């Protein structure tokens, strides 16, 4: 639900910690142009006075932008509407400062970058833009679509019957991969019996149709 | 006599004992079984020569290590802790913000070892120090009907020109961890009853006492994964200091010596230089606090360098 989400981070590097410190020892011996306090109020004027009004260079350039995004990776879901929406609100933002109110086509690729910048920042490398809408990522699927059939192969080869969850584990962590986490089995379990492929029996054993 | 007395005193107060009569109509409810009051009439409390007392201390004793030994001289062992202890008991002052000159440190420690103790004696010897557990702070409001009293104090805001010597840390519920973070980064505790949203100033040097859940700390295991505090407030804490126990051979016969002296003769084995007044901290704090020492360039310089080097090897070894 956010539209811009910064990672904050404070890696360790010598390089930037020897700067961030020094300017950090400057705060320590400073104690013992800048508008501080008219921007508090310059927020307000620009609140109320200037009302921004996209035009229609700005219209192609952002509906431009957001199909360059999408295809940037187009069978991955990259951007979404919702974001299309949130770079409609930075740029009548950024049209708001400075007082102009009109969306001039400048504000459009400057939101542009900084959403870019947030994605490229808060996804992974490479960027999904929906394991931040959802935990089960691409590659957390394929386990579950893996461990589905898997489970849906090995009882049928066992019934060739059934077993509690004990046992599943016993053909499955094993030797059927690696160790894998013991949940997953029982969340395929869940997609299986959707699928009407198999039964389970309560708390104990559990049969396929 | 008006304002001469206070709830944290221990008085012989002097007065005329009276009989205040119920007049009016529960008198002839009640009948001839009368309430006293106490008239007071004089009340006595119980509870530069320092200045030059404690500087010819200072010429003769090396405070360093002799103040140390005198916070726990019944407690063997520890100095360094108890070194750190004397940090805490004076205290830098930073007060100029853009900070803080309060000490804080935690003892993670071990069931078993003299963690309580050493709290009890910094207590005991701290002016405006306060002892409390977390399972038995915060605030409570209008505790009697009668009188209907505003905004009753707690345990940290007693403890405000001193020190809180919270024991059993980590067996202390959410409420208090909230409380005890805002005073932590605040120096002031607040309450939200009935939107009034007022505040009580508690300027406490906080001096905490966990020890590890399932009993004996494990030192495999990672330190926080040890004791039930979330690194977000562990990590504030200026200093920590992990003592736990290990069974040896000549520490514990020095210990049960020791213990068994005392046992004895009532009194410590004295060995060495025990001060005992506290006094001195006192001169030493109002001192150097009107003198607010300057730091050096060089020293700047010589702690930015500290930093980049602790942070390297910080990296380095994860
Ligand atoms: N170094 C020491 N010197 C003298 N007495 C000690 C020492 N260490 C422990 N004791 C004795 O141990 C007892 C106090 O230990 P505690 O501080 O209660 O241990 P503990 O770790 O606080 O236990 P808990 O409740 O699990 S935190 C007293 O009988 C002390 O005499
Ligand atoms: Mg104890």
């Amino acid at each position: 639900r956010f539209d811009l989400v910064y990672l904050v981070l404070d890696k360790v590097d010598e390089k930037n910690d020897r700067e961030l410190a020094k300017h950090l020892t400057n705060l320590y011996l400073e104690d013992k142009v800048l508008p501080v306090e008219f921007l508090t109020m310059y927020i307000s004027y620009a609140k109320e006075h200037i009302h921004p009004i996209i035009t229609e260079a700005a219209k192609t350039e952002l509906v431009r932008a957001y199909v360059g995004m999408r295809k940037m990776g187009d069978k991955r879901i990259t951007a979404t509407t919702r974001q299309l929406e949130s770079m409609i609100r930075l740029a009548e933002a950024h049209a708001k400062m400075k007082l102009k109110n009109v969306v001039e086509l400048e504000d459009v690729q400057e939101a542009v970058r900084l959403i870019r910048s947030a994605i490229k920042d808060y996804a992974t490398d490479p960027k999904t833009g929906k394991i931040d809408m959802n935990l089960v990522q691409t590659g957390k699927s394929v386990i579950q679509r893996k461990l589905q059939e898997d489970l849906s192969r090995e009882i049928m080869n066992v019934l060739k019957d059934s077993m509690s969850f004990n046992e599943l584990i016993k053909q499955i962590n094993e030797h059927s991969q690696d160790r894998v986490e013991s949940s997953d089995i029982q969340e395929a379990l869940s997609r299986l019996q959707q699928e009407d492929k198999v039964i389970v029996l309560g708390e104990g054993v559990r049969r396929s149709v | 006599l008006v304002r001469s007395l206070s709830p944290g005193d221990i008085v012989d107060v002097t007065g005329i004992f009276l009989p205040a009569p119920y007049t009016g109509f529960k008198a002839l409810k009640a009948g001839l079984l009368t309430e006293t009051y106490l008239e007071a009439q004089f009340v006595r409390q119980h509870k530069s020569d320092v200045e030059e007392r404690v500087m010819e201390l200072i010429t003769s004793g090396d405070v360093y290590n002799r103040l140390a030994k005198s916070i726990a001289p019944e407690i063997y062992g520890n100095l360094d802790v108890k070194k750190a202890l004397l940090l805490l008991l004076v205290g830098g002052v930073d007060k100029r913000v853009g900070i803080r000159g309060d000490i804080n440190v935690c003892l993670m420690g071990d069931p078993g070892v003299a963690k309580s103790q050493l709290l009890k004696a910094i207590c005991k010897i701290s002016p405006r120090g306060v002892y409390t557990t977390g399972k038995g702070t915060a605030a409570v409001m209008k505790d009697p009907v009668t009188d209907e009293m505003i905004l009753e104090g707690g345990a940290l805001v007693l403890a405000d020109n001193g020190i809180c010597c919270i024991d059993e840390f980590d067996k202390m519920d959410e409420s208090d961890r909230t409380a005890i973070h805002e005073v932590m980064e605040q120096q002031t505790i607040s309450i939200s009853k009935a939107g009034i949203n007022t505040t009580l100033n508690a300027r406490t040097s906080i001096l905490a006492a966990a020890n590890p859940l399932y009993g004996r700390y494990n030192p495999r295991l990672s330190p926080l994964d040890n004791i039930n505090l979330p690194a977000a407030l562990l990590s504030r804490f200026d200093i920590l200091f992990l003592m736990l126990d290990i069974p040896s051979r000549d520490d514990d016969e020095k210990l049960a010596e020791h213990v068994t002296y005392v046992h004895m003769h009532n009194k410590q084995p004295d060995l060495d230089f025990t001060p005992v007044e506290p006094s001195k901290m006192r001169e030493y704090i109002a001192y150097a606090k009107t003198k607010r020492p300057v730091m050096s360039e060089a020293v700047n310089d010589y702690v930015v360098q500290a930093y980049i080097r602790l942070r390297q090897d910080s990296k380095r070894e994860m």
